[PDB]
RNA sequence: GUAACAGGCAAGGUGUUGUAAGUGGUUGAGCAGCUGCCAUACUGCGAUCCACUGAAGCUUAUCCUUUGCUUGAUGAUUCGA
RNA sequence: GAACCCGCAGGUACGGACCAAUGGCACAAUACUUGUUCGAGCGAACAGUGGUAUGACGCUACGUCCGUUGGAUUAUGCCUG
RNA sequence: AUGUCGGCUCUUCCUAUCAUUGUGAAGCAAAAUUCACCAAGCGUUGGAUUGUUCACCCAUGCAAGGGAACGUGAGCUGGGU
RNA sequence: UUAGUGACGCGCAUGAAUGGAUUAACGAGAUUCCUACUGUCCCUAUCUACUAUCUAGCGAAACCACAGCCAAGGGAACGGG
RNA sequence: UAGUCGAUAGAAUAAUGUAGGUAAGGGAAGUCGGCAAAUUAGAUCCGUAACUUCGGGAUAAGGAUUGGCUCUGAAGAUUGA
RNA sequence: GAACUCUAGAUAACAUGCAGAUCGUAUGGUCUUGUACCGACGACAGAUCUUUCAAAUGUCUGCCCUAUCAACUUUUGAUGGUA
RNA sequence: ACCGCAAAAGGCUCAUUAUAUCAGUUAUGGUUCCUUAGAUCGUUACUUGGAUAACUGUGGUAAUUCUAGAGCUAAU
């Protein structure tokens, strides 16, 4: 066997793997937002301490 | 089975996955999937279709990896002696610094004066004889 | 495939044959100018870096830099470009041309080695397949030797002795130092200035 | 079986469509209307474009998933060697 | 001049499955668009699914996958007599 | 008052077997076809015209065998009659 | 191409206001060829709304000797008995 | 605006319907027969035959184009300077 | 046929070529002999100008048959103005 | 081999083509002209710079040919 079509049957599967999705799909409002929230929370923590 | 690229939406075409149309001429167009097929059959400009990687490049969305590659090459690989005087001898002539070079110059010019004056004088001597 | 790999630091080139697919595979989807580590290529080439200098395929229209297709493409080409040296003035030809990126269709890779690893391969490293000829012109003897206008050639020009073999008293050829600041040409400078003023 | 739970969500994955509202920009062929002691212009209108925005909406009822939320956990009849 | 059994690959016709791909359908899903209406706008409603492009859970094609092996013995060739 | 014919649709059987199986004949050398047998398990079609069975043609396939329930009008069509 | 059209016409049984011929325009008229078109078909499939269905309510009729399992046989020469 | 919302309803929304649609690729092969269905359709512009009773044929055939926004021109009335 | 931008210039501005880092003949004058200074011919460049080989367009006038071809060109230059 | 110049035509044929071509007649203040002939250039390296052929070596496709790659070296 040389390949398995792991793409979404949900219906018209572009991308086999969630890693292949990240390659084609560029900086979506998404994961980056979560990181941005975390940094904000740290700045808040730092202000309270000072 | 080779992962090709969708010639309108830039999306990778994993084994079988859709359809490839070959024109009469024959210009092969590769489609991931029906949505692409139908949009371009309907004659949409991919450049106004915000679903293509093609427009996204033009429209400056995302890129990063491709833009990092481009800049800086000078390149100077070697001196070129061998045959003329077997390497050491060219290396010897090459090295001998300006002060010694000016000596070689000037000595040769001094030797040359005598031959020029001699021939001018000799022709001046020769001319009376007829 | 076949690697025509050159150590051009000694001016050498040798031929090697890669039978094994995995070693071969390393080159796949690498472009002209791109850096390959040779340790995956071979046990002989540990620490060797390979620059893809060139290639020629089967069905061998020569690799032309930057047409990028792995297959082949038809191009209209012009004076003096890569894949185009035309015999006749304003000649334009359409050729098939193979493009720049290494794929399994490639008969011969042409590889310049960037770096000498840890191990001397004999035909590349040991034997010097030479550095052809000494500059000849007063001007290019100038910067190779770093003679800068005070310090003049005459006897610094490469004198090679060549016997004509049979049946010959071996001679040495000087040769011709062009644009020496030979007085004859100097006096022609004087003459050109002479004609301008007088007229 | 207060839990291998079950169900309704919200969340996340997965889809679908194709870039929301709102806001900012003379993006924008242009146009009105007032013109200085001098450069000059601005105030509105303007399909559409761009940025926020590969976004917003929609997602299976016959999707996938859940230490997230809350909630359910409390009816009837009949049968023998 | 045996496309002739061993052996091999495919298809046909028939039958039964299966929906992954590919194709078909429309969620009156999403977008767009016209006419009208909601002051305009957003977002919708009405044109008995408004039209149009795309179109999923799902169904289904023209799509694809699967269709066993002996005995008894006829015809018949035969033993022994 | 027992719903004409064909064609559409759909059934099962029968052989007096054209093809296919296994076979015996041949003035069958091969190829090919003809004859006959066990055999109806399995095929026997797509069209032009005709209302037409029948017929007549065209095309393919190794082969385009023939009959029975005047089949089949609360199945159609109503074309001929 | 048992169709049509132009011909031929000893025309079974054409024919001259018993009107004959030709014909523009017109026809929910009869007929033939080609094209565009399409689910007319190959070859089927899916979808909307309302039913059919099930349920609360409401509620007929046709028809009915007696009524209703087949096969063959005889018999008014085709039996549910 | 005025008048309705009563056409017994609910749940299911099966087959088969009815009434309304769509269907790749091929495109009438269908059938008695293009029946049913689809194509086509408005407007403006261009172009326009056979035949003809000169009126038509004619919307012949065959082609082009249509939104929105933003400008511009043309097309009227009346006194006044 | 001249308000020619004519072969050429002045005033005000412009851009960007030219002016040889050639070669072969043959070397002289003069030394403070730097290998100095300065020098003839014509080959090939070269810029302005003419000339020459040319050339493209434009004037005048002329061509067979045909009316069983009488109106033709202007859809989109047809024919004229202006730019 | 680079560089420069020729190859724009000799030659051939007369198809398209009927005022078109073309002859004679002429113009160019409506323009271009290598060349050749003749004349013209006094508004801080003076003889510098490095890259490529030919070359050398190694190659490609069945091929004419087209050239890839590596290393030299010239200029009117």
């Amino acid at each position: 066997l040389k390949f398995i079509d792991t793409s979404s049957k949900m219906g018209h599967g572009r991308f086999q793997t969630p890693a292949d999705k990240l390659a084609f799909m560029g900086p979506l409002k998404k994961d980056r937002l979560k990181e941005e929230a975390a940094a904000t929370t740290a700045a808040a923590a730092a202000a309270t301490t000072t | 089975m080779k992962i090709g690229l969708c010639a309108f939406s830039g999306y990778k075409i994993y084994p079988g996955h859709g359809k490839t149309m070959v024109k009469i001429d024959g210009k092969s167009f590769t489609f991931l999937d029906k949505k692409c097929e139908r949009s371009y059959l309907m004659k949409r400009n991919p450049r106004k279709v915000t679903w293509t990687v093609l427009y996204r490049r033009k429209h400056r969305k995302g890129i990063e990896e491709e833009a990092s590659k481009k800049r800086t090459r000078r390149t100077q690989k070697f001196q070129r002696a061998i045959v003329g005087a077997s390497l050491a001898e060219i290396l010897a002539k090459r090295n001998m610094k300006p002060e010694v070079r000016k000596a070689q110059r000037d000595q040769a010019i001094k030797v040359a004066k005598e031959q020029k004056r001699a021939v001018k004088a000799a022709k001046k001597a020769a001319a009376p004889a007829p | 495939m076949k690697l025509n790999v050159s150590y051009p630091a000694t001016g050498c080139q040798k031929l090697f044959e890669v039978v094994d697919e995995h070693k071969l595979r390393v080159f796949y989807e690498k472009r002209m100018g791109q850096v390959v580590e040779a340790d995956i290529l071979g046990d002989e080439w540990k620490g060797y870096q390979l620059r893809i200098a060139g290639g020629n395929d089967k069905q061998g229209f020569p690799m032309k830099q930057g047409v990028l297709t792995h297959g082949r493409v038809r191009l209209l080409l012009k004076k003096g470009h890569s894949c185009y040296r035309p015999r006749r003035t304003g000649e334009r030809k359409r050729k098939s041309v193979r493009g720049c990126i290494v794929d399994a269709n490639m008969s011969v890779l042409a590889l310049v080695v960037l770096k000498k690893g840890e191990k001397d391969i004999p035909g590349l490293t040991d034997t010097t397949i030479p550095r052809r000829l000494g500059p000849k012109r007063a001007s290019k003897i100038r910067k190779l030797y770093n003679l800068s206008k005070e310090d003049d050639v005459r006897r610094f020009v490469v004198r090679r002795p060549l016997p004509a073999k049979d049946n010959k008293k071996a001679t040495s050829k000087a040769p011709k130092i062009q644009r020496l600041i030979t007085p004859v040409v100097l006096q022609r400078k004087h003459r050109r200035i002479a004609l301008k003023k007088k007229r």
